[PDB]
């Protein structure tokens, strides 16, 4: 079940989901600003459950050091 | 929203009381019930410490149906 | 939006969403260990918002005195 | 034993009185939910607790219960 592995993962690594919204057997993740660590091993661990990472666009936060905005982000399986 | 807004404070002055606790809270909108369970944790607190409580409900829109206590430290509330 | 509004009020008052499924018109939460006044807060302000609680069970975590475990929790609009 | 006496002091009347050993199970019209309390806390004090207690909220009843069940210990 493709959003409920999303939204586990999500809490076990600290980050919080805002929107996710299908585009045709992908989805459209809005996320709030978030350590890159953290979110990269997200992701990581989604990719080891069957979702890959099909888009990612990351702009560093000033002034956070570590930290990014998630500017796009669609997961497919 | 008298049923549920009234869930916190409810279960607050129940916590704060010195001698027992919401154990568990169960609320249906479809059945109107709010089933709680009140525990002791201590050895007669339940009954001391109670008669108080039912001037609480009726001073907003109650609910109460039945109370069933069977010293399992339990206290079995129906607000339907 | 009903999704985004739940998880961006659930940010809000420290709470994190595990699973977000529908039924129809309803949906079922599944939520981690809260504190009750902050998972009221949540719910009352979904309230305001237009989604009701159409039910709710939750237990007492033993060892921590303002703490539950959500069993069970369904919104309606 | 004291429960006929401060029944009849808090207002109402007990029906039956079985024991079944240490235990006596009451049988109790319905009654002002207030002074049931206050009966059964002055049974409290000097012995004699509520075991079991079961009751519903008779309807038009500002106040008032049917007492379903009802045990007492000590």
């Amino acid at each position: 079940e493709p959003s409920t592995v999303i939204m586990r993962e999500a809490a076990r690594h600290g980050l919080t989901i805002v929107r996710l919204q299908p585009q045709g057997s992908r989805l459209s993740l809005t996320v709030q600003p978030a350590d890159f660590q953290a979110l990269m091993a997200w992701l990581d661990a989604l990719g080891q459950a069957g979702m890959t990472t099909a888009t990612l666009a990351v702009t560093a936060v000033a002034q956070q050091p570590g930290w990014v905005t998630v500017n796009t982000l669609v997961l497919e399986r | 929203p008298a049923l549920i807004s009234r869930l916190g404070a409810l279960q607050q002055i129940i916590d704060d009381t010195p001698g027992i606790r919401l154990r568990t809270l169960s609320f249906d909108a479809a059945r109107n019930a709010l089933q709680l369970e009140i525990s002791a944790v201590s050895s007669q607190a339940l009954e001391q410490f109670s008669q108080r409580a039912r001037a609480r409900f009726r001073v907003q829109t109650g609910e109460m149906k039945p109370r069933a206590d069977g010293i399992e430290g339990r206290l079995t509330l129906e607000g339907a």
